[PDB]
């Protein structure tokens, strides 16, 4: 058969990769410009949301070195790919949970629905890669939000998991901190409650 | 305004390392015990950012000067370039690449790290570069030192540096690590080793490039990067 | 009634595929984690059912002719015979072979199977028959395509058709599947390769067999089988 | 070593099992015979009884495309062979789980107790194998009755079995089912209370 | 008008079958007993029609829609695509590629072809295109069967599809049939045989390309065409 | 020596071949643009001529199944390969023979000198290519005017055939079909009268 | 592929063939039964015919070494394998060429129809084997009869052959010798008027 130039492996991020990829979050010094957690600055359109979440590992304890990167829709259901600390919204975006902050936070807003391949709308979702010490090729996953049930039932990507139960796993949970709207996604790499992680 | 318009050649896992390794030890509880779910290529995974308008600093591809505290960190100097390009041989032009590594001693920037090899006052470690429009990256370093860790009771990591590269999607976005050309230390790793194919670790090795050395001040040393094949949709 | 008269080869189970094979993605949760326990054989195991007087019809064991809803079914015709014997080489006389398959186009006539290419109105996939008193069946048929299905991101079965043997016992009983000769998608299945060992996997594929062939009409495959090895007992209490 | 010719090597039934082996359960046109799960005429000797079970894998969920081959002594103890749907009794049936009727039955009569090769008398039994999709090789069992509590812990079947709790997975339960005789007899591949499975 | 500006690379006819191949029954009469007689290339030669002006349909290029009678041709559906370079590597830009194919019976739909294999009320076999700026060319098909003709008393070609390429004159022309890989019928035939260099056999077989297929959908051959190299006329006259 | 990417080998076109290349021949439907026999427009400058045709095996039998790709300059002795259905004329066409039509026509021009690379001028003529079952790599001839001797005498690539028979196979001759000037251009692929056949 | 244990292959029967197959042709002493060319004995039912010819190479030149062996059906169209000199009928004979006699004789009579495979008559024929010096794997052919017209047309055999011209070197010409009803059958092995050579 045809073989193409194989893709460079993939190796664990290690427990430093903080200092590469996420300078504030290992206590070092930033630089003038850094890709973080503020996807949205205050004016930018759509219901801005506060998420948050714990990393659990198989022996339900916590991940206190997690990488996560963030790619999401607009509030108007469109993607921005050109990437600039001046945007009122940028698609993009970078998170972590470190041993003083074991909660990532992301600053966002609510995106819109996009539509599949065959022009199917998905729910509500942002894509999510999660890195690590112990996980030697990243994790992909999505993050759904449960104010949207009517939409989730119907999601083309959430309908191919085989089973009810492990979709719930991917729904996040609308709470309240500091008065704004959150929602709670917790990830359980394995085990109990094992979050549906995806290939594509 | 970012488009659906390709589609990218699907993963090989068993190339890439599987998530259960159990010699290395921490990816016995942080590795999914079920199966991956597949789901098909959408604007959601074809898409992702350009970082072209990412405002980088004038050393920010060069850590022998941007953690400079009055001096030269101490150690191997050294170019490490190279060159991206997906699975069909096409260049990927304007990408970020982000690298981390130790000092010359095995010692990391890091509250965490508490080896006893001392801290470099004017090495950080940390690098970010554009690949310009040939797809092609360099930065100027010095040559990271292995280091022990709490693995088996005599595991050491070979000299390597810690690379991001973000790619034309979310889909092809990869962290790795370049090990250095000839290290006794690359066959007994076991974080090397969760790569089940050995032309596979091959990929990792940087090789010496005596051609882009800058005589009597620096070395270099070449690692090209391939990403996965990108092609247009057809017959949908 | 039946008869404890004999024994049957242990199984090597690293010869057969092992239960858990994870890229083959659906046995990772359907795969037993405890050691299976190992039993002496007794009548319950050495007995099994003799389908001799089972009412077969004409058809049965006839692909282009079992489902004739008007025509013949599109695709490539091709007899698949073979013998089935056990491990001494004994020739397996008067037992039951069942065959199932999806058409031309990889497509099953199952309610499940949702893939877009056609089923084929002529053609329904399912085949019987009863090996003759040398150990020999065979069926007539097309040949099925590969279809794509919901394991890695672009998996792909190769050509395959499935097959059930009763042999002499349940001891012996076996399911498996066919794959044809130089099928440049047998070396990238995750289920053919839940069998470890490569001299394992070329007994599944069957060869074409020109001497069979119906000149102008149909090509042919042979697929022989091997059971477990049947001894009589001896030294026993 | 002597080595004899090797055995064709074991492969899943797969998801289309039924358009094979259970044509009425796929909801495909049957044959004029077919091998199926009712074992016992009306007037076959024995005590009349339904058996019935689902099917689980190691999350908990139900396996909806499982095929069972069962062979059984009739009530005198006797193993018939002669398959032949004009019998009063066979010794040989096939049941299946499908998205319609996700528990098999079987309509048969308590077997008889047989002897095994040492001429000690084993319990009354039924001897099952299963398959379907993401089973390489199928998985021998047996279905032991719960009122025969004298006989099982005489079985020198079940004392193969080293531990006590893993005999209790092989014993089916008495229940009733539109006010009929029936023994209930699930099946856990995987994890807790999984069911033992037999190599010989 | 066009004009004489290049020059072909004389064809090696020891690489190409040569014209009598008398395994090949019919070439035994349609073979000349001449020489052929070598000319210099001229303005005559080192032309040819360009077809970047020809209208094409919206389906020519798919063979899946192209023959659309109420439904889907049954078959293995496939992506056939490649380049058509030159001897010199150089890609070879908007020429025409035209292909004819057997149903997955292996059935023609012409009057002439009367094997009892049925013809596919959706498909009809034949597709054209242009080749993209980069020497690139697709269709879309089903893969077509084996089928039996009057040769030897069992002989069978393997699946193939028929290519016509024009190129840059008609120096350039080519007909040639595309094989699929790894298939038993391969060294058996005649037809492939009457090229005598194994090494230019395996030119003809298209291999699986597993990365151009849509998964869930077809499957993917790769088929690169190389044209006699064309260079610049240098130091004449 | 230098060795350049082998050619892509040749096989014959096989019996089908008008289901590809001569649909209308084929008595299949055709597409809305094809590539055939009519050369020339009405008005297309020149002197407007039919050619037709015979194609014989070595036994002397009819070949039923041929195809013939034909190339030529137009009147003015300019070779048009700009093809394009809307063209008055194109220097490209197709024709074939049939079981229902043996015989081959082709509706052109007679075609105007064009010189040799050294600059010679060659007698009017017709490149062809023939194709069929049995035909492994297409056989090249060239057509010329039997009333246009002094030029035919005179042509440099005629006189690289040897001896002054062969040259005569290439010689078309003048005739009438519906009282409309025409040339008969037989082919002899082998045997008595066999047509001389070129490489380049 | 599946290859089978390959045939011994065949050689010349050589100059001398008539010493071990063809006795009386050689001159040599007889054995008391010998396998020659008269299949009928007067009394055997149909229509009693004298066969002869004579066999060319493909210079035009007689072939004065053939032997040649027949195989046809009695005068109600079935095959008689069981050989016994004592039969009114044998289906199957030898003849031969040689310098003294260069033209073979069989006496027999005339064949009934037969079915092919396909239960489409045949029209009337005797299969004939070709064997000599020069001949390396022996000549299958069949002779059919000028006065069966009707029957040879609708043949399905005689139909196989592309060509009708090349149909008519199987039709043996009707004349009387000595009275009698004979048909003459010449075999040209090559070149002009070559006879049909068959392979099954
Ligand atoms: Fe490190
Ligand atoms: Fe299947
Ligand atoms: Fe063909």
């Amino acid at each position: 058969p045809i073989e193409l130039l194989p893709e460079t492996p993939s190796q664990t991020a290690g427990p430093y990769v903080h200092i590469g990829l996420a300078l504030e979050a290992a206590g070092n010094p930033t630089r003038d410009q850094e890709i973080w957690n503020r996807l949205a600055k205050p004016d930018a359109p759509g219901e801005h949301i506060l998420l948050l979440g714990q990393v659990y590992d198989g022996n339900g304890h916590l991940v206190r070195d997690s990488f996560l990167e963030v790619w999401q829709a607009d509030a108007n259901g469109e993607y921005q790919d050109a990437y600039n600390l001046e945007n009122a919204f940028n698609s993009f975006g970078r998170t972590a949970t470190t041993f003083d902050a074991g909660e990532w936070t992301l600053h966002t807003v609510k995106p819109g629905v996009v539509n599949n391949a065959a022009g199917v709308p998905m729910a509500p979702h942002i894509n999510i890669s999660l890195f690590a010490r112990g996980i030697n090729i990243h994790l992909h996953t999505r993050l759904y939000f449960d104010d949207e049930a009517q939409a989730n039932a119907k999601c083309p990507v959430l309908n191919l998991i085989e089973q009810p139960q492990r979709r719930e796993t991917l729904i996040a949970k609308r709470c309240e901190v500091d008065g704004k709207t959150a929602y709670r996604f917790d990830i359980r790499i394995q085990g109990e409650g094992e979050t549906v992680f995806f290939d594509f | 305004p970012a488009q659906d318009n390709s589609r990218f050649v699907i993963r090989d896992r068993n190339w890439h390392p599987k998530a259960l390794t159990p010699d290395y030890k921490t990816s016995i509880a942080r590795s999914p015990r079920q199966a991956l779910v597949s789901i098909p290529q959408s604007i959601s995974e074809t898409t992702g950012p350009n970082f072209s308008h990412l405002g980088f600093g004038a050393h920010d591809h060069d850590l022998l000067l941007n953690f400079n505290n009055g001096g030269l960190p101490i150690g191997e100097r050294i170019i490490v370039a190279g060159r991206v390009v997906d699975q069909y041989g096409k260049p990927v032009p304007n990408t970020l690449v982000e690298m981390w590594q130790a000092n010359a001693g095995g010692r990391y920037r890091h509250k965490n790290d508490r080896y006893l090899a001392p801290l470099d006052p004017n090495f950080g470690g940390v690098g970010r570069c554009l690949t310009d429009s040939d797809g092609y990256y360099s930065f100027r370093t010095i040559k990271p030192g292995p280091y022990p860790w709490r693995n088996g009771p005599n595991d050491w990591r070979p000299a390597h540096i810690h690379f991001g590269i973000s790619g034309p999607s979310i889909a092809t976005k990869l962290i790795t690590q370049l090990y250095f050309e000839g290290d006794p230390l690359i066959p007994m790793c076991p974080i090397v080793k969760s790569i089940a194919n050995p032309e596979a670790v091959q990929q990792l090795i940087a090789k010496l490039d005596m051609n882009n050395a800058n005589p009597m001040d620096c070395l270099a040393y070449r690692f090209d990067i391939v990403l996965r094949g990108q092609r247009k949709t057809h017959f949908e």
